[PDB]
């Protein structure tokens, strides 16, 4: 049993037509210190597959150790390594839920909440969540933390049902999400404005944007608010 | 010479050989016959099912190790069973761990290294038994051939036990022929008791004698055995 010291905030997601957008802000807090500002949440793996992780960082590094090793190992005595025998996104998930529900077990978790996001070599999208206590589950949206509260509204506005799935575009589904990274920037306390995306596209494949930002802010109608009631100055 | 240097696995000979290991190769040759082949589409496993008495059973000669893979055995039953129970472990841990049916290369992989340890080690055995690998993984149709020595084989067919040597000349110059015997099971079984009956000697295949195993694209390891083979005799 611990406590996570060093964090990272939401991590939000969702799935188009065809592919998987998923993205997280580049901070890592302490308490309600802003800390850290060069943390990136989102971890690559092949070209196929975006694991995004929120809560304890040191958890984190230790889980991106543990994903470049599944890489590493996957390709001995391997022929096939990059081609029928590459890492599939689902393999990663099952993999990661797997010592996610162990750890918890033994009382000794990884204090996260994963988002594994990619596309299945049959080019199937593949989106699902495990958390500290080894809990997993799909939806065509995927958010941790405040994401969940605030993100999840508004990306089920435009994928409410699978069936809205094959109508979304990846222009519309980048919208939804950079839309939403803005919300949480405006209301969660522990955000920041610079962040990370990444798009798995079953035909462009793995589309990595960094240092992405916050823009188009709406702050102007501040001046016209004044006092908490009766003042008028 | 020999006498002195056979006593353990723990000795090499002045000439460089493993008598011990030799030796177990030796119980293999004394088993009874069995033929591996595959084409495209898939893997067949002929084995002659040998009996004590006119009043006993013909012992089984094929265990399925999981939905897509299974083997044949020749000499020592029980390493047999030691040696698939292990693979059924190995491929039962693929897919609870990673959702991912082990490769058949692997699983050859994983049986040369837990025979290797056999021979290298005091006061164990080495396995006295050979094994013949089918199945069907994300890259097609595969055969392979263990031997205790450790060394495994990818073929496109063989036989071990006695007199396979028949079956085995029959299959390396049927080869071009029964490879491409794809979207035919019939076909495929049909060839791989054709090179079977080409180490008879003995008697003949009968039905409580004749044992027959296939896997394939669409079609998940089964055992055929006695009436079930009879439209093969």
């Amino acid at each position: 049993t611990q406590q996570p010291i060093v964090t990272g905030t939401s991590v939000i997601s969702m799935k188009y037509d065809n592919g998987v957008i998923i993205a997280a802000d580049n901070l890592g807090s302490y308490g309600s210190l802003l800390r850290f500002n060069g943390v990136e949440r989102l971890i690559p793996v092949g070209d196929n597959t975006v694991v995004g992780i929120s809560g304890d960082i040191s958890d984190m590094q230790h889980i991106e150790r543990l994903l470049k090793d599944l890489v590493t190992e996957n390709a001995y005595d391997n022929p096939l390594a990059d081609a029928e025998e590459a890492l599939e996104p689902s393999y990663i998930f099952e993999y990661l839920a797997t010592v996610m529900y162990q750890r918890r077990s033994k009382m000794n978790p990884l204090w996260n909440a994963i988002i594994v996001a990619g596309v299945q070599s049959n080019g199937d999208q593949f989106l699902r969540y495990v958390n500290l206590l080894g809990v997993t589950y799909s939806s065509p949206t995927l958010a941790t933390g405040f994401g969940a509260h605030m993100a999840n509204p508004l990306l089920r506005k435009v994928v409410d049902r699978e069936s809205d799935i094959p109508k979304t575009t990846v222009q519309v589904a980048e919208e939804a999400i950079v839309n939403a990274m803005r919300v949480l920037y405006y209301r969660d306390a522990r955000s920041s404005r610079n962040f990370s995306l990444a798009i798995i596209d079953k035909n462009t494949g793995l589309t990595f944007k960094k240092n992405l930002q916050v823009e188009n802010m709406k702050w102007d109608f501040a001046k016209d608010i004044k006092g908490y009631g009766t003042q008028k100055i | 010479f020999r006498n002195n240097y056979d006593g353990d696995t723990v000795t090499f000979s002045p000439t460089g050989r493993l008598f011990q290991v030799e030796y177990a190769l030796e119980a293999i040759k004394q088993g009874s016959v069995t033929v591996g082949l595959r084409s495209n589409t898939h893997a067949v496993l002929v084995a002659l099912k040998r009996n004590a008495d006119e009043l006993s059973s013909y012992q089984k000669k094929i265990i399925k190790c999981d939905e897509h893979m299974g083997l044949s055995l020749a000499g020592l039953a029980p390493d047999a069973r030691v040696l698939s129970n292990y693979l059924r472990q190995q491929c039962n841990y693929s897919s609870l761990v990673f959702n991912r049916k082990l490769a058949v290369e692997r699983a050859g992989h994983l049986l040369c290294d837990k025979a290797q340890k056999n021979t290298q080690s005091y006061g164990g055995r080495p396995y006295g038994v050979g094994l013949l690998i089918i199945g069907y993984d994300k890259s097609g149709a595969h055969l392979l051939e263990f031997q205790p020595s450790g060394n495994v084989t990818e073929l496109y067919g063989t036989a071990i036990g006695a007199r396979s040597q028949g079956a085995k000349t029959y299959l390396e110059r049927t080869l071009d022929t029964f490879i491409k015997i794809d979207g035919n099971p019939d076909e495929l079984i049909k060839a791989g008791v054709e090179a079977i009956s080409q180490s008879l000697r003995d008697e003949s295949l009968t039905v409580d004698n004749l044992s027959i195993a296939i896997v394939g694209k669409d079609t998940p390891f089964t055992i055929y055995d006695g009436e079930a083979v009879a439209k093969y005799i």
